[PDB]
């Protein structure tokens, strides 16, 4: 389904 | 408060004046926000995630209040798959992972 | 344990007899780990994130050892930028936020 992960901004 | 996972862990927030629904990502480095106005300048900048990056604009010192709990850091804007409330902002409410 | 969000909450665990690191992630519905070539019949499943979605093998009833906290569930494997625990677990070993 959804997976949200976030790195760092870039 | 304590909140389970058995479902999104989402909560109300108020930015910019306005309430939104955001979700307490533990995944998420920074916190991103649906396409909307805020106030002050703001930078182009990119963010990455498992399908790739995307392109957001970049505010800073923006007060975010969350479930009740007062934080003021960037965030950022952009075609995020949903409102997403980061590290960046969890650990200034005291936010912490338990079990 | 109490895991702070200062950092990137990433702990060991155990998977297929394989140890690796992942991270603790309230803001995915499902656990992706990265390339693993994992035994058993498996289906094909679309998950996505912030950039769009990734193509994974998804396996059933796997095990997984979580910093010490036994769970076992739906695992997903493909080209994540990073091994990431769902709440499909997350829930299993009574992990919460809290503030």
């Amino acid at each position: 389904r959804q997976v949200n992960f976030l790195g760092k901004i870039n | 408060p304590q909140i389970t996972l058995w479902k999104r862990p989402l909560v109300t927030i108020r930015i910019g004046g306005q309430l939104k629904e955001a979700l307490l990502n533990t995944g998420a480095d920074d916190t991103v926000l649906e396409e909307m106005n805020l106030p002050g300048k703001w930078k182009p900048k990119m963010i990455g995630g498992i399908g790739g990056f995307i392109k957001v604009r970049q505010y800073d010192q923006i007060p975010v209040e969350i479930c009740g709990h007062k934080a003021i850091g960037t965030v950022l804007v952009g075609p995020t798959p949903a409102n997403i409330i980061g590290r960046n902002l969890l650990t200034q409410i005291g936010c912490t992972l338990n079990f």
